[PDB]
């Protein structure tokens, strides 16, 4: 009869679910070196030869090649965990492989994993629910964001004066607030004069055709047209007759269409880069018509004021006040052009920071706070369970504290200590405590400006554990080749 | 480049600390199994043929011959438990090798030893305190001493007649009992008959007359006695009392574990060690036995944070149980050595950096 | 049982980081003795059977066929170094090499990357400050702009016409110098002659489709176009109705349209490379259209000098004059390919340090005179941060010795003992003294006429530090068999 | 490293348990093959040349070369069946193997050996309850005795004058039952005449004069009718008296099983494997006896349900039938004393898991 | 008879074919057998219970084997 075929790998005993954990292990301490702000990247070189430096934990395992199937798994975690909520990539990973090296010791116990699953699973609700309970939800709310930008543009050039740039931020962001977007923020570099002077246009700022048509149009009417304006006076009288006082060519305007529009008084600029227009068509909500046969009066967008200033001295159109103040500009300003370049790069970071803060009002702080609090809140559960589940949850709550505790051997702050008087003062100044990997101990997150949305913590832990159980009831596996 | 004797095996720092710790480990274990009213008497051989069955950790450690110096120091903590407390020996020796087994996964990693010392010194001081704040002192109360003769005698083969032997014993105490001396009470052991013929040749100066059907039923018996007049000794000599059935191990556990969140640094992980290492006590008396650890050591520390100081492991029945009111005291001083000896002693373990030996 | 893969190697902590830095530090050792004027010439062997006999450690590198990624990165350093400034090369690998050496150093001591890096990148801009700080402004002037372009072009295969190659950067970049652009630098070599028959054109070079067409056009306005003349007669029509003169056309034009063309007295060239289009339409202003169609007299642009030339029995056209002559043609002459490709970049590397000499003419003694003031200035910096870091700062510091070091050292006399003298009447007498390798013995360099310009040194310093980085941080390098 | 000198084994728990389990389960399937009337004899030949023939197994595992620990304890389950009710010295040595073979499975289940003594130990006492129950209490009835002393020299070279010895012993018995003992019944052998000159001589003494052929004879006809002085002894002692050839241990391996359903916990599976290992002797009579253990012990097994407790196997007969009517009946105290020995021994086996082995 | 199952992805439509088709099983088997047995062990132990009862009063080398055969059903529960 023969216990299996020529091709049909049979795992059984210590032997399959160990070298599951290992593979595990291996995989999740992989990615543990780039956890936190001074992560250790990775150069990854497949086949071919290419080079791929990258921090991101998914990243890294969809180029990893790995041969143990159940070391596979982390991947699809990894996977699932950044289509989701993107980061915290890494730490579902470390986790999920330290859940596991806890689960051994209880099976190590004669403890069949069923047992321990059950642990996991009701620790891991558990741990969600005190997330809903410990929700700091955040104030549009200011001081906490304005920490927040500051640390976006710290450790930069910009950080002589990124306390002056945080503010631009919070208001950029508090003015087309609504879901934070991002790509609604027009930053407009031009170098000129000291980054003191860089400000926040109420509008867009394109960087008038002609100096006869008006500078200043109140409620504008943008008239956006594809095609241009060249080969005459019959499609001038299209655009005047359905009341475009604004028209935004793509492409070059006619000599003669020019002279027209400063006889009906018509400010018009041409060749306009084909992603400001588009721009133009959110903000005002002007349409987008190719032809001028087929321009409307229902296809003009409303600018509450379209004006020319002269910032640094040039001349830029600043279509602001549109109909859908989901349009602004940060006109930033820098000595050189490589100077505008490095804090406009800035601004976006901040721009995205500030968003995750806004979105998902319930936030905690991290650097590992969360993790400690359920360390304890777990442990105590595990008192009130007996039998099994005791250690199960117990250990569960001792495969936490390892998120802050990486983070500080990442920063040469003796983990032992720092994820000690993490939990000391946790319990003595409250949730809001966690690694502060700069100043090397335990800081107020919720003061500093360090946020997690309470959404990626949940799926972490129901992804890593979930995870770790299918894995657990994995006592014999058979696949062949 | 010879810089060692002929044959001398000598390893440095972190290797050493293994080599030691692990050596101490192994060791008790074989006396662990001893422990619990039902041990498991070992048959010792030496070299000549001479085969000895003995229950006592001591007896057996001075018996075995040990090459490495390490594990001789083990037998010094059991001669110094012997000659001390008497009953135990194999307690002490068996939780001075657990301490080493929480420490290694710290040394492993990089911990210095002495910070350690430092931690399991500081531990120890903890433990003690409150065991000097929690013990129990009722009273020569014949009536509180004979139900405890019967309690101690329990658990033994003489547990058959153990009303008998019970009064014999309180009687024998009662009339030496200044402080009473042990070596004022001589036992003879007269294999031949029933226990049930035993008497106590008694004013003061006693000789328990013992008679049983074979050395079997005759030793068995006797040294159940030598209990009971160890612990009916005690609480008349000190009033210190605890709780037995490793209760006070699992109050001790707990709360050295709730200075550990408050003991921020290297001693919060260290001191939970400590505690988890005092869960031996109350984990290898459920396997003397045939039951599940895990479950009864989970279900202990739930019914003990949720009970008291007294909820220990009721072998007997396999459960948790209230040694209050199950009637398990023991002196408070066996607790306050033991916690001495194989912890400070323990430490040293690890403090001992490097051991060079010759041929 | 495998985790990562079957058959691939796995390195951790004490592993990654010793292997990654020795691994650089020995490919340091291997070019490290081609260092100075007194270097020695190594010859490599492909498997083919070309010997390459070089003493500069880019084409060294770029020839040893590498494995371990860490070296290879080494060779990415030489191809940013000799990209730039040219020379040095071999400083940038020796360094980079070095700063590892007493790194690991550390890394034994056990202090994480994190702690190091930090230092060496705040050690990095201190370098730079002070060279800035010490370094001295040479005089564009074309007589001292000229000696800046020549001391680079010697001691190389072009040397010997060194004179000739140097006026041909002196002009071509104090041409394309607005900012002087590179890019606007357009080379051309063909073979026949010396490198004395070189010369540099006003315009871009094409490599008369009619025998009787115009050789030469006082004023031709250019079309740009790409579409085919082939199947004519209305396409011929809408182009001299643009009053244009010349006509580049990218594909094959019809015989017939050559007699139309010609017919108007305009100059068609057919089959004309895309990137010919391009360069045209950037130096004479002339739109490239697709077809005829959509040729208008505006997309002509407007030249001064369009004559066919014979470039070796080979016609070439040549459209010099343009109105806006920003991008020059340089025409190099070689014996052969080898001869060619070389004096090319000698030239190219030339126009880069010019191109200094008119936007920041900045210099700093040679004979390690910089590394040796940065070296005694760093250290001083030390003692003004104190900290763990007080020693790293020394170290990387005494790192950048190791140029005067291993100049010296090519010479026969002591390393040690000029090191003492050197760093002693370098701390009296200014930067002014360096490594003399004539004379064994420090010498003003200042007074000795022996400068480089600051550039040259400083993407040294930035190169060989930021390498130090992206290796310090490699965490594993897995990804095998 | 070497923590103890290379000159004493120490095996680790399954490593121990297994080395005994077969062990002692081998050398008592050694005396089974000469258990029974058809019992097959041994050739003992020491270092010297002096060869022993002998079927008991004491001569046997007297002469027998035994080293090993657990044998040697098997050496004392036999010698001091000998020593107290003499016949059936072989069953408790093939009874105590038989509960090894028995609880070595329970031991594959992991039921722990402390456990293992539970249902054995429970069991046990029930067994020698079920006897008291199925025991006949004889009344100076010189008939019973007389027939008693028969049934103890039959088979021997002494079943030719079975009758004379038996009539011997009854009355020497007697005459110092003033509460007998046999400290007052000397004997003594002499060569000359045959074995039916044999007398006694007068009483609270009698010297039993033994007379036959070869010196070797009539230390068999002294050994026959030692044991026929303790069988008698025993009734006289002790008013009970079973039926052997099989029928007891039949009756009470399923009475055991039946009280083993009626008690729940792990000491059901030992009490059922303890009953079970009760047939290994009546099993093995139709061994010996060649008719197979398997058709024989099941035949025997319905017709002792049809016939009460009193039908056994006839190994004479090849098949079942009633040993009460065969007049095949032992002492009580024999039986009860067979399964104690054997017990309790086994009982220390499970609790060693060391062994210091000499050499 | 036909069941169209209707379902947004073929994966909520994979379990309810699947889960359909026991549900179909099911009362297959309730038909062809209007009895019920409680499961969780209860028949194994039912009858390793009367089994090596049956044993020792069938006789024969059956006893035995019966009883094995009885012990052979405490597998399940």
């Amino acid at each position: 009869e023969g216990p299996l075929s020529v091709f049909g790998d049979r795992s059984t005993g210590e032997a399959i679910r160990s070298q599951n954990v290992m593979a595990a292990a291996s995989i999740a301490n992989i990615v543990k070196s780039s956890l936190g702000p001074v992560g250790l990247d990775k150069m990854l070189v497949d086949d071919i030869g290419d080079v791929t430096i990258t921090n991101d934990g998914a990243t890294i395992l969809k180029l990893l090649e790995v041969e143990h199937p159940a070391a596979k798994v982390l991947c699809e975690l990894a996977d699932l965990q950044d289509k989701e909520v993107g980061d915290g990539t890494t730490s579902v990973v470390i986790i999920a492989a330290e859940l596991l090296k806890n689960a051994d010791e209880l099976v190590k116990q004669k403890i069949h994993p069923t047992s321990v699953i059950s642990g996991y699973r009701l620790a891991c609700k558990e741990a969600v629910r005190y997330i809903s309970e410990n929700l700091i939800i955040n104030t549009l709310g200011r001081d906490c964001l304005i920490n927040a930008a500051k640390t976006s543009m710290s450790s930069k050039v910009i950080g002589i004066n990124g306390d002056f740039f945080a503010n631009l931020v919070v208001d950029a962001v508090l003015a087309i607030k609504y879901r934070y977007p991002v790509n609604s923020i027009n930053v407009l570099k031009a170098h000129g004069r000291s980054q003191m002077e860089s400000m926040l246009i109420n509008g867009y700022a394109l960087n008038v055709g002609s100096q006869g048509m008006p500078k200043r149009i109140v409620n504008a009417k943008i008239a956006c047209l594809d095609f241009s304006l060249q080969k005459t006076k019959e499609r001038i009288q299209k655009i005047l007759a359905t009341g475009a006082n604004v028209i935004l060519t793509t492409g070059g305007i006619d000599d003669m269409c020019l002279k027209y529009f400063v006889e009906a008084g018509a400010m018009a600029v041409r060749r306009v880069l084909k992603r400001d227009l588009k721009r133009i068509a959110k903000a005002s909500g002007a349409t987008v018509l190719s032809t001028l046969a087929n321009l409307e009066a229902s296809m003009l967008g409303q600018a509450e004021e379209v004006v020319q200033e002269r910032i640094c001295d040039d001349e830029l159109i600043l279509i602001k006040n549109t109909k859908a103040r989901t349009s602004a500009s940060v006109i930033l300003r820098g000595a050189n052009d490589f100077m505008c370049d490095e804090m406009e790069r800035s601004l976006h970071d901040a721009l995205c920071v500030v968003k995750r803060v806004l979105e998902s009002k319930s936030v905690v702080p991290g650097g590992g706070a969360v993790e400690a609090a359920l360390s304890i809140y777990l442990e105590n559960y595990a008192t009130s369970m007996g039998s099994r589940e005791q250690l199960a949850i117990a250990e569960f709550a001792r495969s936490l504290p390892v998120i802050p505790n990486t983070l500080a051997v990442n920063a040469a702050q003796d983990s032992t200590d720092l994820v000690a008087k993490l939990r000391a003062f946790h319990n003595e100044a409250l949730k809001w405590i966690g690694l502060d990997l700069v100043n090397g101990k335990p800081r107020d997150n919720k003061q500093a400006g360090v946020f997690e949305p309470t959404i990626v913590k949940v799926k972490s832990l129901k992804f890593a554990t979930e995870a770790a159980i299918t894995i657990l009831r994995i006592d014999d596996l058979i696949k062949l080749h | 480049v010879i810089l060692l004797k002929e044959g001398t095996d000598s390893s440095q720092g972190i290797p050493q600390l293994v080599s030691n710790i692990s050596a101490c480990q192994v060791i008790a274990e074989a006396v662990r199994t001893t422990l619990g009213p039902r041990g498991m008497d070992k048959l010792i051989v030496d070299g000549r043929g001479k085969a000895t069955i003995s229950n006592d950790g001591a007896t057996i450690l001075k018996l075995l011959d040990v090459v490495h110096p390490a594990a001789k120091t083990l037998v010094d903590i059991a001669k110094s438990q012997d000659a001390e407390v008497g009953d135990g020996t194999t307690s002490v020796t068996l939780l001075a090798a657990e301490f080493l087994k929480q420490v290694k996964p710290y040394v492993e990693e990089g911990l210095h030893p002495q910070i350690i010392i430092r931690a399991f010194r500081t531990a120890t001081q903890l433990a003690v305190n409150k065991i000097k704040e929690i013990a129990v002192t009722v009273k020569e109360q014949r009536k509180l001493l004979e139900k405890c003769a019967m309690t101690a005698l329990s658990s033994k083969l003489i547990s058959q007649q153990k009303a008998f032997f019970a009064k014999m014993v309180v009687d024998a105490v009662m009339m030496l009992d200044d402080l009473l001396q042990l070596k004022m009470i001589g036992i003879k052991k007269v294999q031949g008959g029933a226990l049930e013929e035993s008497q106590l040749v008694a004013a003061k100066t006693c000789t328990i007359i013992l008679r049983g059907g074979a050395e079997q039923f005759m030793e068995e018996t006797e040294r159940s006695l030598h209990d009971a007049i160890m612990i009916v000794r005690r609480a008349i000599k000190n009033d210190s009392v605890v709780a037995g059935g490793g209760a006070i191990e699992m109050e001790l556990s707990k709360y050295l574990r709730d200075y550990s969140r408050t003991i921020p640094g290297k001693q919060q992980l260290l001191i939970g060690a400590y505690a988890k290492a005092l869960e031996i006590i109350p984990r290898q008396l459920c396997d003397n036995a045939g039951f599940d650890a895990t479950n009864i050591l989970n279900k202990l520390r739930a019914r003990h944070a949720q009970g008291g100081m007294w909820y220990g492991v009721d072998i007997n029945t396999e459960d948790i149980a209230d040694n209050f009111e199950a009637f398990v005291w023991e002196p408070a001083m066996v607790r306050i050595n033991a916690l001495t000896a194989a912890s400070e002693a323990a430490c040293l373990i690890v403090s001992v950096d490097e051991t060079i030996k010759n041929p | 049982v495998l985790v990562l893969s079957q058959n691939t190697k796995r390195e951790s902590g004490r592993k990654v980081q010793s292997g990654n830095i020795n691994a650089a530090k020995t490919i340091a050792d291997i070019i490290r003795t081609c260092l100075g004027p007194k270097s020695m010439m190594k010859m490599l062997l492909d498997p083919m059977g070309g010997i390459v006999m070089t003493n500069d450690g880019n084409a060294i590198l770029r020839e040893i066929q590498v494995q371990h990624p860490a070296a290879k990165s080494m060779i990415e350093i030489s191809r940013t170094q000799d990209e730039e400034v040219g020379d040095g090369t071999t400083s940038v690998i020796i360094l980079a090499g070095e700063m590892l050496s007493v790194a690991e150093h550390f890394l034994e001591q056990q202090m994480h990357p994190t702690v190091v890096i930090s230092a060496y990148r705040k050690a990095l801009d201190d370098m730079i400050s002070t060279l800035k700080k010490i370094s001295i402004p040479v005089d564009s002037n074309r007589d001292t702009m000229l000696n800046i372009i020549n001391s680079s072009i010697t001691t190389k295969v072009i040397s010997r016409w060194s004179s000739l190659a140097c006026n041909i950067a002196l002009d071509a970049v104090k041409t394309v110098q607005f900012i002087d652009i590179k890019k606007y630098a357009r080379v051309e070599k063909i073979p026949g002659g010396i490198i004395e028959d070189s010369c540099v054109l006003r315009g871009v070079m094409i490599n008369v489709t009619h025998p009787r067409m115009r050789r030469y056009i006082k004023n031709p306005r250019i079309v740009l176009l790409d579409s085919s003349l082939e199947y004519i007669q209305q396409l011929c029509e809408d182009i001299i109705q643009l009053k244009p003169d010349v006509v580049i056309t990218e594909k094959g034009i019809s015989d017939l349209a050559q007699h139309y063309l010609m017919r108007a007295n305009i100059t068609a060239i057919r089959r004309v490379r895309k990137t010919d289009n391009n360069r045209i339409a950037r130096a004479c202003g002339a739109r490239i259209v697709s077809r005829p169609e959509e040729l208008r007299e505006e997309d002509v642009g407007t030249g001064a000098l369009l004559e066919i030339k014979k470039i070796g029995d080979e016609y070439f056209t040549f459209i010099t004059e343009c109105k806006d002559p920003k991008a020059c043609t340089i025409l190099l002459r070689g014996a052969s390919k080898e001869i060619l490709s070389e004096v090319e970049r000698n030239l190219q590397d030339a126009m880069q340090v010019c191109r200094n000499v008119l936007l920041d003419p900045q210099l700093v003694p040679g004979g390690g005179a910089s590394e040796m003031a940065v070296a005694h200035a760093l250290t001083e910096k030390s003692k003004a941060m104190t900290g763990v870091e007080q020693w790293p700062y020394r170290a990387v510091a005494q790192a950048l010795e190791v140029i005067p070091r291993t100049l010296i050292q090519n010479c026969g006399a002591s390393t040690i003992r000029l090191l003492t003298s050197l760093r002693a009447k370098h701390t009296q007498e200014c930067e002014t003294w360096g490594v003399n390798g004539e004379t064994g013995t420090l010498v003003d360099m200042k007074e000795l006429g022996i400068w480089e310009p600051l550039a040259v040194k400083l993407q040294t310093y930035k190169t060989a530090v930021e390498t130090a980085v992206l290796l310090l941080r490699i965490d594993d390098i897995v990804s095998g068999h | 490293i070497i923590k103890d000198q290379d000159r004493k084994s120490r095996l680790m728990g399954l490593e121990a348990l297994k080395s005994h389990i077969m062990a002692a389960k081998a050398v008592a399937n050694t005396m089974k093959t000469s258990l029974g009337p058809n019992g097959l004899d041994k050739m003992m030949v020491d270092k010297d040349g002096d060869v022993t023939v002998t079927n008991d197994g004491a001569t046997i595992l007297s002469m027998m070369d035994v080293d090993h620990q657990i044998a040697k304890l098997m050496v004392e389950l036999s010698k001091s069946q000998d020593d107290e009710i003499g016949d059936g010295t072989t069953g408790v040595v093939v009874l105590a193997g038989a509960l090894l073979e028995e609880a070595e499975q329970l031991l594959d289940r992991g039921i722990h050996p402390i456990r293992i003594a539970d249902g054995y130990e429970q069991a046990a006492r029930i067994a020698i309850e079920h006897l008291d129950k199925i025991s006949d209490s004889v009344l100076k009835n010189t008939e019973p005795l007389i027939q008693t002393a028969k049934t103890t020299l039959g088979s021997k070279v002494v079943n030719s004058c079975h009758r004379q010895m038996a009539e011997i012993a009854v009355n020497a018995v007697l005459t110092v039952a003033d509460d007998v003992d046999f400290e007052l019944i000397k004997v003594e052998g002499k060569v000359g005449g045959r074995l039916e000159d044999t007398k006694l001589i007068k009483s609270r003494a009698v010297t039993i004069f033994i007379r036959g052929g070869n010196k070797m004879i009539i230390e068999e006809a002294k050994r026959s009718l030692h044991d026929a002085l303790c069988v008698i002894r025993n009734l006289i002692r002790d008013n009970r008296v079973v039926y052997g050839g099989g029928a007891a241990e039949i009756s009470c391996a399923l009475a055991v099983s039946q009280e083993a359903d009626k008690c729940p916990t792990l000491e059901q599976y030992a009490m059922r494997a303890f009953a079970d290992a009760l047939e290994v002797i009546p099993m093995a009579l139709a061994e010996n006896s060649g008719m197979n253990p398997i058709q024989t012990m099941t035949e025997v097994r319905a017709r002792q349900v049809k016939e009460n407790p009193a039908l056994g196997i006839d190994c004479l007969h090849k098949g079942t039938n009633d040993m009460k009517h065969q007049h095949v009946i032992e002492t009580l105290i024999g039986k009860k004393q067979q399964i104690s020995l054997a017990t309790q021994m086994v009982r220390m086996i499970l609790k060693i898991d060391d062994i210091r082995k000499p050499g | 008879v036909t069941i169209v199952v209707r379902g947004s992805n073929k994966l909520v439509i994979e379990e309810a074919e699947r889960s359909i088709h026991d549900a179909l099983c099911v009362i297959r088997c309730l038909v062809k057998k209007r009895a019920l047995i409680a499961g969780g062990g209860a028949p194994e132990i039912e009858l390793a219970l009367r089994l090596t009862e049956y044993s020792r009063t069938l006789s024969g080398m059956e006893s035995y084997c019966i009883r094995a055969f009885a012990d052979a059903m405490e597998v399940i529960p």
